[PDB]
């Protein structure tokens, strides 16, 4: 099942990076 | 010597006047030949541009009917001196600046010219509607008041006929008017167009009276000079202008004897009490159908003359 | 569409936007001229080179 998020690479870490600025502004609640 | 004979071929044949016609329900092509009138706007194609022959010299023809061409004349005002919401069929007046070189006029349609009279001192609530201030409109004259003051307003004024096309522009607003000739819109639905004036300003002449009707009764733009501010009004008749300032003489009697009353005439332009002009014939059977104008909020009573057919004349002073 | 919540508000219920957008209208033009004397000649049939 593909997930979709950006990846950045920290030396032995390989952490992901996600916005739900979008997720949450079509809703209009502040995020 | 044989091509005279194709010359005298090529420009002999009228507009045709008589049809032996037989039955309704058949359509000959003789028929549709003699009421076909031809057009004056079609699409841009050479093949259509020849079969709307707009090239012929003069009248429509394709490769003299009683017809005339209409002008247009065309004028500039500033945005706020006019409304967008005027009708498309109604007269104009110009009133000549005092610049000498000018470039913009100033027109004024009797709604507007209306408020150049009551500010100063219905038909009065759409005035003040449409036009909401009057000093946007009393500057385009600049000397108002003693202009009215020595009785010399009706010679400044020009009519110019009723309105055709009014492209909205933003600053200043291009106007055209028929000044001469059958008024006929310019819209690619070529749409009739009914000349209005409003209906508390316009009092006919005829049932005023209350068997010889012709074809052509005129319609008459009278501006009076009253003492509680100047008045437009407008005339219907069918009679000829000989009788026009006979019968209005009589029907201005009690304002002349009002004016006199009230305001004794001190120096010798006042006795002028305003002049008439003819504004055009029309149709005498089909004259003046009511109808109604609304603007967002309210309605007022307004007269349609259909089918106008435009030309001005000088001012005749009523005395 | 809205987000539920656990705490307390008063919540929106389901929103629905009806939004229209009118036309507008341009009605561009221009003006030529062409002589009379170009357009009789135009509508005759001459021989004579």
């Amino acid at each position: 099942v593909p997930i979709s998020a950006a990846v950045i690479k920290l030396g032995n870490h390989a952490v992901a990076v996600e916005s739900l600025q979008k997720m949450y502004n079509d809703t209009q609640s502040p995020y | 010597r044989r091509r005279l004979q194709r010359r005298i071929a090529g420009l002999l044949p009228p507009p045709a006047r008589r049809l032996n016609i037989s039955r309704g329900s058949e359509f000959t092509r003789d028929v549709r030949g003699l009421v076909e009138e031809h057009a004056q706007a079609s699409s841009l194609s050479a093949a259509a541009v020849w079969r709307a022959g707009l090239l012929a010299p003069g009248e429509v023809a394709v490769a003299w009917s009683g017809w005339r061409p209409p002008v247009f004349g065309d004028f500039l005002i500033h945005a706020s001196s006019f409304n967008n919401a005027e009708a498309t069929g109604t007269p104009l007046f110009q009133f000549k600046q005092s610049d000498p070189f000018s470039g913009v006029d100033a027109v004024f349609t009797p709604l507007s010219l209306f408020i150049l009279m009551n500010h100063g001192r219905g038909l009065t609530r759409m005035a003040n509607l449409l036009y909401d201030s009057p000093a946007t409109l009393a500057d385009l004259v600049p000397d108002f008041g003693r202009l009215v003051a020595d009785r010399r307003f009706h010679n400044f004024i020009t009519p110019v006929g009723p309105l055709v096309e009014n492209i909205k522009s933003t600053y200043l607003n291009k106007i055209t008017t028929v000044v001469h000739g059958p008024v006929v819109s310019k819209a690619i639905p070529r749409s009739t167009v009914k000349v209005t004036v409003p209906q508390e300003a316009f009092v006919d002449l005829d049932a005023w009276l209350s068997q010889p009707c012709p074809a052509d009764a005129r319609l008459y733009v009278a501006l009076t000079y009253e003492e509680a501010g100047p008045r437009f009004t407008f005339f219907q008749s069918s009679r000829g202008h000989c009788q026009i300032m006979n019968i209005l003489r009589i029907y201005y009697s009690p304002s002349i004897m009002h004016r006199y009353a009230v305001v004794q005439p001190l120096h010798i332009e006042e006795l002028t009490f305003g002049a008439v002009a003819c504004l055009g014939t029309f149709s005498a059977t089909d004259g003046w159908r009511r109808s109604a104008f609304n603007y967002r909020g309210s309605s007022l009573p307004v007269v349609e003359i259909d089918s106008f057919y435009s030309n001005v004349s000088d001012w005749e002073v009523i005395l | 569409p809205t987000i539920a919540h656990g705490d307390g508000r008063r919540p929106s219920k389901q929103r629905t936007f009806i939004v229209v957008k009118n036309c507008h209208k341009h009605h561009i033009s221009t003006e030529m001229e062409l002589s009379m004397l170009d357009l009789e000649i135009l509508h005759s049939i001459p021989e004579t080179p």
